[PDB]
RNA sequence: GACGGUGGCCAUGGAAGUCGGUAUCCGCUAAGGAGUGUGUAACAACUCACCUGCCAAAUGGACUAGCCCUGAAAAUGGAUGA
């Protein structure tokens, strides 16, 4: 019920591959950052999971 | 490039009438009525009787190919939506401050006062046709109705994006009216 | 090249300025390498310790070793204060879940010793370090775990360190 | 090998790591013990219960308590008696340390150690028991004399004892 | 090309055109939900009388051995265009094999969107829910009722047979709780013969 | 669906496929690595390789060189000459 939400709430925010050449948010199966800044690339990481 | 595309069909149920004018659509169901105009080169956009409504697109290039098969796929959601209405249910999370959300049908409008503290009544008015309405399960969801699914997601968006903390941590909250499922329809 | 070789090195406009930096340096090295503060055995910040140098006064040089002149300015702070030539040694209650992460900080930093590991009790282990690093482990502990962790003397002091005299 | 009995009365389940001398550095599981009402040392006791001189590390063995007591419980893993009886001792001062399995024949102690985690495992029984059991260790050999799984093949051993334990 | 990639095809096509010319009797079972414990409890009762052997949808491969026995493939009943099947042969045992493959269901709650077994029951009622779990009901669009003095959606009869999918939100359900709706396994569709269909009339005891 | 021997053998609070060391084979199979991560004192649970159902004709990849984009920041206002 509440992890639930969490997982929805991570969906949209945390689970996105993130870019690299850039810091675009993208999303999980990215392999570009479709902006003419970046030049697309290749180079995508995931976004850090969270850590006190 | 040029290769001169086949057509694509969408079926069209006995329940809607589809009319088309000038490479411009209208459905009209037993829920209402939605428009969308489509505008491109040579592209035949024709009914075969009341059963299968044709896109075409003679000699299209990559590009030009690629949109028939969207077309084709928003007059689907049209014919979907005027039948039987698109069901966007939204719930909200946070894990202290209680999120206070209260419906105005009269405006059609949510506003949202509590989410992160935030003293401000944080509103927006939903898209024309489309309307939200106070369900409960615990005081943990508002569903959103519609004929239109785009106007309907739309209206989702907005209230996502405007419901969340845009200072420090993004992982640490989990402040926000999150779309939860977004495939049911409406039951008839 | 025999100018080179056999001359001493002359200060030009840059090096004047490294010059300058060299003592502030030296002082800061020399100085903060091992005391505590009088009553008791606990770490102490570096500027105090400057401070008491200068009551006491010091004159550092570059033609002796930064380690052998170490041993100078404690001499001095022993006569007239109560000061912590050598190491110490600490006891920490770890936790059997949270602790391994902490411990794997320490191993390389400082020698561990006494390392008793259980899993019905608590993780007990002790360390060999010097006065002023106690503050160092006790803090890195507790922001890497997210508790607070129980800091303990094993020993107020222990031998070597530069009571050895190296 | 004691005899093999099903659980009775009260079932107290534990599960053993070590056994051939039980816990030397606390090598059974401290948790487990105390978990199921049973002291550290009274946990020591009856992992020599299951298997006194064969119990190896890391055991799949199931020692049994009917009313808070031995019942001469059997039931452990193939994997540790037949590594057990090539090269014979097994405490906790040889388990240490590394050591290499001897060349000794093997073919009787498979069948018998096959069934003796359960009666049916759902496996084919006299047919290819000892192609299974003579090369579970892979480093070094069942037996140098015979080839594993040329002259074991066609070969097998036992009719009652491949199905049940002594 | 063709008989090649990895874990070859054509090794497969050996087992299933030579092998299906040398048993008296057969069975074609249902493999949609069992798993592989459940399922090596039927390959050592079933592998002593005879075997379990099909690469799956190598009928069609089947043609050749059909010039002579001339057997049924999309004639029999349930032509294998919708549900996994997988064959089972028997020589020594014809008559003890159509119970002793049923012996070994096992029950247990259904998954989301598994093609599902004959029998299907969703939990309702006051033993079919729990009063935690109202806000689930309450969350779905369809209508919950107060029925046995118990929030509910209400259905405890058969709405989904074998090749129809079930809900996810049934699914959780029967997850959550402990209600295990039907024992499942290796189920027969039909009893087989070289050649021909010896009983086309299903079997679940 | 992703099993049995089995928590293989090493080592140890605990490392049981999944901190890490070395071998890495067989059963039952259409097929299932002594295992790709998430996770757990370690497990369990989840995930992947692997295999197959549904659907139905193409599909996947590693390169090559054309134009185009990124790389591509400077001071009066602005230069394919407009």
């Amino acid at each position: 019920i509440e992890p639930s939400l969490v997982i929805l709430a991570r969906k949209y925010k945390c689970d996105k591959m993130i870019c690299r050449k850039c810091y675009a948010r993208l999303h999980p199966r990215a392999v570009n950052c479709r902006k003419k800044k970046c030049g697309h690339s290749n180079n995508l990481r995931p976004k850090k999971k969270l850590l006190k | 490039m040029k290769v001169i595309n086949s057509s694509r069909k969408v079926q069209i149920p006995e329940n809607v009438t589809v009319d088309v004018k000038g490479r411009s659509v209208k459905v009209t169901g037993p829920r209402g009525t939605l428009s969308k105009s489509f505008d491109h080169a040579s592209v035949d956009i024709n009914l075969v009787g009341k059963k299968e409504l044709t896109v075409d697109l003679w000699f299209g290039n990559r590009k030009q190919i690629a949109c028939i098969k969207t077309i084709t796929s928003i007059i689907e959601n049209m014919i979907t939506g005027v039948t039987k209405g698109y069901e966007y249910k939204m719930r909200f999370v946070y894990a202290h401050f209680p999120i206070n959300v209260a419906v105005t049908d009269g405006g059609r409008v949510v506003e949202i006062r509590n989410f992160f503290g935030e003293k401000i009544v944080r509103r927006i008015e939903l898209l024309d046709g489309i309307t939200c309405y106070r369900n409960e399960k615990a005081k943990d969801e508002i569903v959103l109705t519609g004929n239109s699914l785009e106007l309907l997601s739309q209206s989702c968006a907005t209230i996502q994006l405007r419901s969340a903390i845009k200072y420090k941590d993004v992982r640490k909250f989990l402040d926000g009216i999150y779309v939860s499922e977004r495939n049911v329809l409406e039951s008839n | 090249k025999q100018i080179l070789t056999k001359g001493e090195v002359q200060v030009s406009d840059k090096e004047r300025h490294t010059q300058l930096e060299q003592m502030f340096r030296d002082i800061a090295t020399i100085v903060a390498d091992k005391c505590v503060n009088p009553e008791t055995k606990r770490p102490y910040t570096v500027i105090l310790i400057e401070r008491a140098m200068k009551d006491i006064h010091y004159s550092v040089k570059t033609n002796k070793s930064t380690k052998q002149q170490a041993l100078e300015v404690i001499k001095q702070l022993k006569e007239k204060m109560k000061i912590e030539r050598a190491h110490m040694r600490l006891r920490f209650i770890l936790p059997v879940n949270e602790g391994k992460k902490l411990k794997e900080k320490l191993k390389p930093l400082i020698k561990v010793i006494e390392s008793e590991d259980y899993g019905q009790q608590l993780e007990i282990v002790c360390l060999i370090d010097p006065g002023c690093f106690r503050e160092i482990d006790e803090l890195i502990k507790k922001e890497t775990k997210g508790k607070g962790s129980l800091e303990v003397l094993n020993l107020k002091d222990v031998e070597e360190g530069d009571e050895k005299f190296e | 090998m004691p005899p093999k009995v099903d659980p009775s009365e009260k079932v107290e389940v534990f599960l053993r790591v070590c056994g051939g001398e039980a816990g030397a550095m606390s090598t059974l599981a401290p948790k487990l013990g105390p978990l199921g009402v049973s002291p550290k040392k009274v946990g020591d006791d009856i992992a020599k219960a299951t298997q006194p001189w064969k119990g190896m590390k890391v055991s799949v063995k199931l020692t049994i308590q009917n009313r808070i007591a031995v019942p001469e419980v059997l039931p452990s893993a193939s994997a540790l008696v037949i590594k057990a009886l090539k090269e014979p001792p097994r405490d906790r001062k040889k388990e240490k340390n590394i050591k290499h399995n001897g060349n000794i024949p093997l073919e009787e102690i498979c069948k018998i150690a096959k069934t003796m985690r359960f009666k049916s495992l759902a496996v084919d029984f006299k047919g290819s028991v000892l192609e299974i059991l003579g090369t579970a260790h892979s480093v070094g050999c069942k037996v140098n004399g015979k080839s594993p799984r040329d002259i074991q093949a066609g070969i097998q051993s036992g009719e009652i004892e491949v199905v049940e334990p002594k | 090309m063709s008989g090649a990639g990895s874990k070859r095809k054509n090794v497969f096509i050996e087992k299933a055109t030579k092998l299906f010319t040398t048993y008296d009797k057969m069975i074609v079972a249902e493999a949609d939900f069992v798993g592989s414990s459940q399922l090596q409890k039927i390959r050592k009762s079933i592998r002593g009388i005879g075997a379990v052997l099909m690469g799956k949808k190598t009928m069609i491969r089947k043609v050749i051995r059909d010039l002579a026995d001339s057997k049924p493939e999309l004639d029999a009943l349930n032509t294998y265009l919708k549900q996994n099947t997988c064959i089972i042969f028997c020589k020594d045992n014809i008559a003890e094999v159509k119970r002793v493959i049923n012996t070994q269901r096992v029950g247990a709650p259904a998954k989301a969107g598994v093609f599902a077994p004959n029998d299907v029951i969703i939990p309702a009622g006051p033993t079919g829910m729990e009063p935690t779990q109202t806000s689930f009901l309450q969350d779905l669009k369809i209508a919950t009722k107060i029925n046995r003095g118990q929030i509910d959606i209400v259905n405890e009869v058969h709405i989904i047979k074998t090749g129809q999918k079930v809900g996810a939100s049934e699914a959780t359900l029967l997850q959550k709780l402990n209600i295990k709706p039907f024992t499942y396994g290796l189920e027969p569709k039909i009893i087989y013969d070289a050649g021909a269909c010896y009983s086309p009339s299903i079997s679940e005891e």
